[PDB]
RNA sequence: ACCAUAGUAGGCCUAAAAGCAGCCAUCAAUUGAGAAAGCGUUAAAGCUCAACAAAUUCACCAACAUAAUCCCAAAAACUAAU
């Protein structure tokens, strides 16, 4: 009856929302899909939520295609941060170099979308940089020693800003 | 191409288009081809095949369409306009089928 | 009529002219195939099946393609471009491999073309293929 | 002038275009530099609804107007000619340019009221019950304002309302 | 139908037609968009 | 195929704080005690003040004369304030808050007895004056779209204009008057008192030149 | 300049001028220049 | 999960190739300054991409008044 | 008329905010298509707009019910009018 885009964590597939309202509305077995999906995704111990394309057929049976995990995750891990910037570009979330983006790129080159496209890795790296811009993550050419000088400064500043934001969020939760 | 999709092409068996690319008069038949070949009309029924016959020498462009009424509709585009072919196609192949 | 207001070439037009000149220089096999409406999925699949034999596809507007081609040595291809079209570009050509994929889709015609300076109809490509 | 023919033979239908001979523009126009067809014959501001020989040249055998880009009329003059053709139809000129319908000629209606120079369509017009006095008066339109530039030999402007 | 002094299309499906010496707005999708110029 | 065109870019536009229209007061802070006679002569004829643009590139232009009272101000304020992007546009009052006392008597009074009591205040607006001035990184068309509403709901006839539109219609206005084919202009006749026509004319006409009559202004009049 | 006009299936009997003048320049050679020709074509290809 | 990377931990949690192994393009790409209109050459394709984008933005702003 | 595929459910707050309660960036694949101008959804999915290609007559604004005994000259678009 159509298609479904489902972004789901590595070892986690559960018979409730999102899968319950989504797959349950199409008339498709939830448990069979949890079984197959977990069969395929228990082999990734990297713990990466992957967007996946679920083809849901007229007879209520189904097919499944697993793609590469989200760039949001790959970059959240590359900068070592947890959540992305509240105000992006106004503030910084995390830092990365050429190497991170390149790795993530040749990883996502086998993604369903970039597979059919014969595009070189320069293009995919462009894509990932762009995806970094909005995630609040900053690239630098050669940062390594200053990568750690940074991390010891930047992390303290991000803790300062996250604690200040948590305090101001406590004050705005109390004022509300 | 939109007016063909609304009209439920599933009543058709086989559609072939025979035309001669290097002639000056073939634009009409080509327009008809690209109007029938579109995804809407093509997906209305999968039991129908669309064949493009391309020859240099034939010199006379033509459109032949069989459908399950036991009917055969052959319109020779020479001096015929695209949307005249498509309107004829519509009123002919819909009202009968 | 009022006197004549000559229009001026944009950067777009010059870039397209350059690009097309290069296109006619580089590829040995340029095959005109009428552009036909397909799903985005199917068009991607087609592009990829052309990527497997390394053949590339290109699309240019009739507006800037027609004058270039009538002033070109290739002007005999003018009657081909009157409708919609798609230009199949091939460096170090193998025609039978293109015909293999075109065979799969019956409603997607190959019209004219030029293989190593030889201007051919579809039958010329059928002949070059079996060779 | 290109006729389209359709034939039915043994569950096979053939539709084909066929070209006939088109008459050509008369050899020697008075104002050859002139852009628009009306103007190079010096007919600007001269033809009226009454001149049929001119009007019948742009229309279809079934009585409707020919499109502008085909004819090549200056936009203004196209509108004028269209008005005139409507008026001429209504006036009972061009009786041969109607569509032919074998059934409907038989059922007589009250004999056609003779009219001329009629701007609106007969079916669309409410009878004016209230007239009105000298100072506020409802006037009845005659002819079309598109023609108000026709050359007047009397010198008095045409009267468009009474 | 509503008699109005100003006609305006309320959606993309409204079309605008001159009948009986008036202007009209007919709409096939939403009949509620019908309008007759006064 | 269609060739593109360079898009208008605004790097020079500086947006002020409080871009939205200020709230204006129903009655002035120092309410006028002494009742004023009504000059109708302050609605009459062409406007002197507020004829030109200042900061902004768009405006509402008054084609008639009239009186703006508080209701009108409220209308404009609310409408413009929720029809604009506070980031990209700013608006400005080209009109003062209503200062002119206007009286009434209780309905049902006989004629005479004195002047009335002060009911409300208004602002006089002479034709040719800008009511509200909007600047921003906007193109004229959006602003035009919603400004024409406000314009339409004003007491006098009014338009939405830009700098370009205004200068366009002024040059058109003078070009119409040097094109004129007929020898006889209202100016030429009135000033020279031809036909003793001054008898029927007002003195003000010598300035107004038949373009303004009462509070009405007809732009077509050369 | 311009390129070929692409004759085709229904009637094409026409072979190029080049092939014919080449077979004509081949037929006019003595067998010592035919063996020279054969050697010079055997080596390159 | 969560990972705290230092110069010991960012290199130990990843396999980081030498600087001579990495391709050229990786160093050329602009890190943080997304390009402007005036900067680009009108004879370059990217310029026209950007101009198209801006034209779309403009159309989008102009379409804010839709009744439909 | 025509057509709609890519990172990607962009980052956040929220039960959920998947182009489209809100706040911030507004980059990037493909000849070409906005981190989206309207509809739509609980969040989607789904319809359209702008984009390619296809083409190209012209297209900015303008329209507004009514009274009381019975409508109220008759009529009329050209033979020459400062
Ligand atoms: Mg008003
Ligand atoms: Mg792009
Ligand atoms: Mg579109
Ligand atoms: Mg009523
Ligand atoms: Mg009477
Ligand atoms: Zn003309
Ligand atoms: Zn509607």
């Amino acid at each position: 009856s159509g298609m479904i885009r489902a972004i789901v964590r590595a070892g986690q597939a559960r018979p409730g929302p999102p899968l319950g309202p989504i797959l349950g509305q199409r008339g498709v077995s939830i448990n069979q899909f949890c079984k197959e999906f977990n069969e395929k995704t228990k082999d990734i111990k990297e713990g990466i939520p992957l967007p996946t394309k679920i083809f849901v057929k007229p007879d209520r049976t189904f097919e499944i295609k697993i793609g590469q995990p989200t760039v949001s995750y790959f970059l959240k891990a590359a900068a070592g941060i947890e959540k992305g910037a509240r105000h992006t570009g106004k503030e910084v979330a995390g830092l990365v170099t050429l190497k991170h983006v390149y790795e993530i790129a040749r990883v996502k080159a086998q993604d369903d979308a970039f597979a059919l496209q014969d595009v070189p890795l320069s293009s995919v790296v462009r894509s990932i940089i762009g995806s970094a811009r909005s995630l609040g993550i900053r690239v630098v050419k050669d940062l390594s020693s200053e990568e750690l000088a940074a991390f010891q400064k930047e992390r303290a500043l991000f803790l300062a800003a996250q604690r200040e934001a948590d305090l101001a969020a406590q004050a705005e939760a109390a004022k509300k | 191409a939109a007016a063909l999709a609304r009209l439920g092409l599933r009543a058709v068996k086989q559609v072939r288009v025979q035309f001669c690319p290097f002639e000056k008069n073939v634009e009409s038949t080509r327009t008809f081809l690209q109007a029938v070949s579109s995804e809407k009309v093509r997906c209305t029924n999968l039991n129908c095949s669309v064949i493009a016959d391309v020859r240099h020498d034939g010199s006379e462009p033509c459109v032949d369409v069989l459908f399950g009424d036991g009917h055969r509709l052959i319109m020779r585009g020479a001096h015929l306009t695209a949307q005249e072919m498509l309107t004829a196609f519509a009123s002919h192949i819909q009202a009968r089928g | 009529p009022p006197p004549t207001p000559p229009q001026e070439e944009t950067g777009l037009v010059r870039l397209l002219r350059r690009e097309i000149a290069a296109v006619f220089r580089d590829n040995r096999m340029i095959a005109v195939c009428q552009h036909v409406a397909l799903s985005a999925e199917d068009k991607l699949l087609l592009r990829h099946q052309l990527r497997k034999h390394k053949i590339l596809m290109k699309i240019f507007p009739n507006q800037v393609l027609k004058p270039f081609l009538e002033e070109s040595k290739y002007q005999n291809l003018l009657p081909l471009f009157v409708g919609h079209n798609l230009l199949l570009v091939s460096e170090e050509p193998k025609v039978k491999e293109m015909v293999r994929i075109l065979k799969g889709i019956p409603f997607l015609p190959l019209l004219g073309g030029c293989i190593d300076d030889t201007i051919l109809s579809r039958q010329g490509f059928i002949n070059y293929s079996k060779l | 002038f290109r006729e389209v023919v359709e034939i039915l033979d043994g569950k096979t239908t053939i539709i084909e275009g066929r070209i006939t001979e088109t008459p050509q523009e008369s050899p020697n126009p008075p104002n050859p530099t002139g852009q628009c067809p009306i103007c190079r014959w010096n007919l600007k501001h001269k033809y009226n609804y009454e001149d049929v020989l001119l009007l019948s040249q742009f229309i279809r055998p079934h009585g409707g107007m020919l499109p502008r880009r085909i004819t090549g009329l200056c936009q203004e003059e196209h509108l004028k000619i269209e008005e005139c053709v409507k008026m001429a139809h209504r006036a009972g000129l061009l009786p041969n340019h109607r569509p032919k319908l074998p059934e409907g000629f038989v059922p007589k209606s009250k004999p056609r009221l003779n009219r001329y120079l009629t701007r609106w369509s007969p079916r669309s017009v409410k009878p004016i019950y209230n007239k009105g006095h000298r100072w506020n008066k409802v006037r009845m339109p005659v002819g079309s304002p598109l023609l108000k530039d026709n050359v007047s030999y009397s010198g008095r402007p045409l009267l468009l309302y009474h | 139908f509503k008699t109005k002094g100003v006609l305006k299309k309320r959606c993309r499906d409204c079309y605008l037609v001159k009948r009986r010496g008036r202007w009209f707005i007919y709409c096939k999708t939403n009949p509620k968009h019908k309008q007759r110029q006064m | 195929f269609k060739t593109l065109l360079p898009v208008p870019t605004f790097e020079d536009v500086a947006i002020p704080e409080k871009p939205k229209l200020r709230f204006v007061e129903r009655v002035p802070l120092v309410p006028k005690v002494r009742r004023e006679r009504k000059n109708l002569s302050d609605i009459r004829g062409p406007s002197t003040e507020a004829t030109e643009f200042t900061e902004g590139r768009f405006a509402i232009l008054a084609l008639g004369g009239g009186y703006l009272h508080w209701g009108h101000f409220e209308m404009m304020r609310l409408t413009i304030n929720r029809s604009m992007d506070p980031k990209n546009m700013f608006a400005l009052w080209r009109v003062p808050a209503p200062f002119k006392p206007i009286t009434r008597k209780g309905m049902g009074q006989r004629m005479g007895g004195g002047k009335g009591a002060i009911d409300h205040y208004v602002t006089p607006v002479k034709a040719g004056r800008l009511i509200v001035e909007m600047g921003g990184r906007c193109e004229f068309k959006e602003v035009q779209g919603f400004l024409d509403l406000v314009a339409h709901k004003l007491p006098f006839p009014a338009k939405a204009v830009s700098r370009e539109t205004l200068e366009k219609m002024r040059k058109d206005q003078e070009e119409r008057e040097r094109n004129n084919q007929n020898p006889w202009t209202f100016e030429r006749i009135a000033t020279a008192n031809m036909l003793g026509i001054r008898k029927v004319l007002s003195p003000y006409d010598l300035t107004h030149k038949g373009r303004y009559w009462g509070k009405f202004y007809t732009p077509e009049r050369v | 300049e311009a390129l070929a006009g692409a004759p085709l299936d229904n009637a094409p009997k026409e072979y190029p001028p080049k092939i014919q003048q080449l077979v004509q320049d081949i037929a006019s050679l003595t067998l010592l220049e035919i063996s020279d020709l054969n050697e010079l074509l055997k080596k390159t290809l | 999960h969560a990972m705290g990377v230092n110069i010991y931990k960012e290199g130990q949690d990843v396999v980081l190739k030498p600087d001579s192994e990495y391709p050229e393009w990786l160093f050329e790409m602009n890190v943080g300054p997304p390009k402007k209109l005036e900067e680009l050459d009108p004879e370059t394709r990217e310029y026209w991409r950007l101009l198209r984008k801006h034209n779309i933005w403009r159309h989008n702003r102009l379409s804010k008044n839709r009744k439909f």
